[PDB]
RNA sequence: UGUCCCAACGUUGGGCCCGGUGAACUGUACAUUCCAGUGCGGAGUCUGGAGACACCCAGGGGGAAGCGAAGACCCUAUGGA
RNA sequence: AGGGAAACGUGAUUCAACCUGGGGCCCAUGAAAAGACGAGCAUAGUGUCCGUACCGAGAACCGACACAGGUGUCCAUGGCGGCGAAAGCCAAGGCCUGUCGGGAGCAACCAACGUUAGGGAAUUCGGCAAGUUAGUCCCGUACCUUCGGAAGAAGGGAUGCC
RNA sequence: GUCGGGUGAGAACCCCGACGGCCUAAUGGAUAAGGGUUCCUCAGCACUGCUGAUCAGCUGAGGGUUAGCCGGUCCUAAGUC
RNA sequence: GUGGAAGUCUGUUAGAGUUGGUGUCCUACAAUACCCUCUCGUGAUCUAUGUGUAGGGGUGAAAGGCCCAUCGAGUCCGGCA
RNA sequence: UAUGCCAGCUGGUGGAUUGCUCGGCUCAGGCGCUGAUGAAGGACGUGCCAAGCUGCGAUAAGCCAUGGGGAGCC
């Protein structure tokens, strides 16, 4: 018996890898019958014919490492490979301090607590890369 | 029927990568001899397949106990892993 | 490829004259196609 | 004068496409177009063509796929030839 | 890259095709001019002198 | 630092034996040769001696001025480009 | 509607596609035409002709071959990894046809290759071959220079896991 | 690759299952050129296949490609007649 | 600090190429192949298809290179015995 | 007496030889233009089953008329 036209029926049926479909042992004369896409769906159903699960790679053990990352562990010299400009982007870097200020800053006016001159000066220094970050910004404020 | 101890340190003598296969050959010539039946006669049940491929086509194990029985009109064995 | 029509008339003729000498012609002779050609084998026009 | 049908087109799938979708099917001479082929059938079965669907063949032939009208029954019209 | 074997490889373009007035495959359909009978060259019959030992 | 002193052991694929498949190169003839000599002065074949029971397997290539290519050098041609 | 054995989700981040802007460069200036919009709606009729299989390659193409060569496009966002479209491992999917097998602890010899004490280029025309170094961070860095560079000069230290 | 089994006059290499592996810009998916029926089915092993063959891109015979909206067809490019 | 220039650097990204091994092969897998190493990789870049230039003529960042395994003058047939 | 040398015998392989000739070669005489009223040539079709050759052209190995011919033919 030779039952390869009916792996390809089968693979096409149950919608899956010819590499999946499973045809049972015992029952290879039936399935050598089988001509027509109709005979497929029938020993299908008779569960001579079925579709074995395909994999799914395990996460676990990159979700318990991806924990102690987060928590900022496991990043020691000997875990670098890429350079420090390309594990964290300057320029990007630069965009999120820069915009954290430049809100901070606009809250502060809308907020009375800055006159538009104070802020003025703040801005132009922010821009001009005087603060470091946001509560260097604020510390600065006062004074 | 018998449980018999076959060593299967002469698949040594093949390349490391083949092992597996050397060994399925050393366990029929084995039962062959030893229940003195033609190596044609001897059927090795899956199981004895399984145990000597459990670790890929390059790592035997060492020896393996094997059940066999002896029977028939022309003189066969039937062996399996235990 | 993309074929026109009329290559494909060629093709199908080329085609069709890769037929056999039928049975009867042998008896009728009392005793080959020479024309038999491959697709892989050999090459056809255009 | 060339005419438009040369004959029926029998096989196994001409035969479902009569059983199961009322449709007759066609060897006809290459240069008829789909509508030359709706006219002749109707004027040589009696019949009414819905639809005419052509394939230039790897025959040098042009086969046609003539679906009939609901009023008519491909397994009958067939059967009389 | 030889100029044998490997650059064999890259030939995959149509040039001669069979002629629409002579039937032979010379029919060149990049200069749509044919190398064997003239069609599209010429409306006489491409023929020379030369294509027969001379005496003949 | 095995390039070397100075080579060793090991690994995989061949090699070796068995089944199957199954070419080519090359072939004037003869041919078990060796030492000398002779010879167109660079001989398995001539001469004198010596040695030599036949056949087969594996090997590394001393010889057959080995095989492959009518020397590309040099000269000659009332040659070519 | 469909599809699913079943459930037949909801929020979020990063965001290829696609959309839309801002900047910079040119002794370089990055097609054309048909067509479309501009210019509403109902109902009906017509919409013919040609292509359509399959391979697309370590057997369907070219190379005399079922040839380790050559041959365009897109899949460039599958998981871990890491800077990564890198390595290595793994899915989906594909394959056991880079298609002769059986046997000898399997000798000599050869092709690839691993490990070699002490000496350390003595080898060789020549360090040829092989090896040494290596990723990332910190410190530190000479002559010379067209002031850009030289420069990763050199040299030194660190590096896992919890 | 291996162990069982299936078919067959015949099975290391045709098919089933299990176990073991290979490929991840490819050994996966869609296609251009080019090829031209190599596609699918049935029946075969004289030919073709780096061994064998019940298999096949091989041999015999049948069958298979369906479009208003996917290409062509329309436009013009270098350029051609 | 911002900015992100460059016939700029690293890079088996794709892609292009080829210094050495004078390795493998050398009746080959191959009438130019295989492996490792190596070079280029935002530009005088690479690449597909279409198109143009023709034989004393092209084309040539120039090697007498290339113009279908053919080039210090292509190929075919004829002159031609 | 293995491996083997020379000659022959029986059988093969091979296709020489002899015989045969539906094909060539050469000479001689006769004859001699075709095409837009679409030639010559080619393509694709055309048979009960039909691949090649020949014939033919959707009237497709053929249709009609007159004369010849004759009991066979496809
Ligand atoms: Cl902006
Ligand atoms: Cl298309
Ligand atoms: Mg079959
Ligand atoms: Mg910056
Ligand atoms: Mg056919
Ligand atoms: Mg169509
Ligand atoms: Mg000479
Ligand atoms: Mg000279
Ligand atoms: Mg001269
Ligand atoms: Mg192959
Ligand atoms: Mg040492
Ligand atoms: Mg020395
Ligand atoms: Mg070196
Ligand atoms: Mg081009
Ligand atoms: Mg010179
Ligand atoms: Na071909
Ligand atoms: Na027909
Ligand atoms: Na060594
Ligand atoms: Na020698
Ligand atoms: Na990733
Ligand atoms: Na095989
Ligand atoms: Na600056
Ligand atoms: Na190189
Ligand atoms: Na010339
Ligand atoms: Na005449
Ligand atoms: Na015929
Ligand atoms: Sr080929
Ligand atoms: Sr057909
Ligand atoms: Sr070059
Ligand atoms: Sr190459
Ligand atoms: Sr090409
Ligand atoms: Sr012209
Ligand atoms: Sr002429
Ligand atoms: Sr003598
Ligand atoms: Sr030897
Ligand atoms: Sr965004
Ligand atoms: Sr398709
Ligand atoms: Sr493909
Ligand atoms: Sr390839
Ligand atoms: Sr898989
Ligand atoms: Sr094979
Ligand atoms: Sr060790
Ligand atoms: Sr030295
Ligand atoms: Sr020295
Ligand atoms: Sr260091
Ligand atoms: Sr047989
Ligand atoms: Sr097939
Ligand atoms: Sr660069
Ligand atoms: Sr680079
Ligand atoms: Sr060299
Ligand atoms: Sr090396
Ligand atoms: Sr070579
Ligand atoms: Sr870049
Ligand atoms: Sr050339
Ligand atoms: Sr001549």
């Amino acid at each position: 018996t030779d039952l390869s036209a009916q792996k390809r029926l089968a693979a096409d049926v149950l919608d899956v890898g010819k590499n999946r479909v499973w045809f049972n042992p015992e029952r290879q004369g039936d399935i050598a019958d089988a001509i027509t896409r109709e005979d497929v769906r029938e020993l299908v159903d008779e569960g001579a014919i079925q579709a074995k699960d395909k994999k799914g790679n395990s996460r676990g053990r990159a979700r318990e490492r991806q924990k102690k990352r987060a928590y900022g562990h496991q990043k020691g010299a000997g875990s670098r490979k890429g350079k420090a400009g390309a594990r964290q982007n300057s320029k990007e870097d630069w965009e999120s301090r820069i915009r954290a200020q430049r809100t901070k800053l606009r809250e502060l006016r809308d907020e009375g607590t800055l006159s538009s001159s104070q802020y003025r000066d703040l801005y132009d220094k922010a821009g001009g890369g005087e603060f470091d970050s946001v509560a260097d910004l604020e510390r600065y404020i006062d004074a | 029927e018998r449980v018999v101890t076959i060593p299967l340190r002469d698949a040594r003598a093949e390349p490391n990568h083949k092992r597996a296969d050397k060994a399925m050959i050393l366990i029929r010539e084995h039962l062959a001899k030893h229940f003195s039946v033609d190596e044609d006669a001897v059927r090795l049940d899956p199981s004895i397949n399984e145990a000597a491929w459990a670790r890929g086509r390059a790592n035997t194990p060492s020896k393996i106990r094997v059940r066999a029985a002896r029977f028939e009109e022309e003189g066969e064995a039937i062996v399996e892993a235990e | 490829g993309k074929k026109s029509k009329a290559t494909k008339k060629r093709l199908a003729k080329l085609d069709n004259q890769n037929s056999r000498v039928p049975a009867w012609v042998m008896l009728k002779t009392d005793r080959r196609n020479h024309k038999r050609r491959h697709w892989r084998r050999n090459d056809t026009d255009e | 004068s060339w005419d438009v049908i040369k004959h029926p087109h029998v096989t196994e799938k001409a035969m479902n496409d009569m059983d199961f979708q009322n449709k007759l099917q066609f060897a006809v001479d290459d240069r008829a177009s789909k509508g030359e082929v709706a006219d002749a059938v109707e004027e040589q079965y009696d019949v009414t063509v819905e639809q005419v669907n052509t394939q230039n063949t790897m025959d040098g032939e042009k086969k046609a796929v003539v679906r009939l009208s609901e009023d008519d029954d491909a397994q009958e019209v067939a059967s009389r030839i | 890259t030889g100029a044998g074997t490997p650059s064999q490889g890259k030939k995959n373009t149509t040039t001669h095709t069979k002629c629409r007035r002579c039937g032979e495959k010379s029919y060149h359909t990049k200069k749509k001019v044919c190398s064997s009978c003239g069609f599209g060259k010429s409306a006489k019959r491409r023929d020379y002198e030369w294509q027969s030992k001379a005496g003949e």
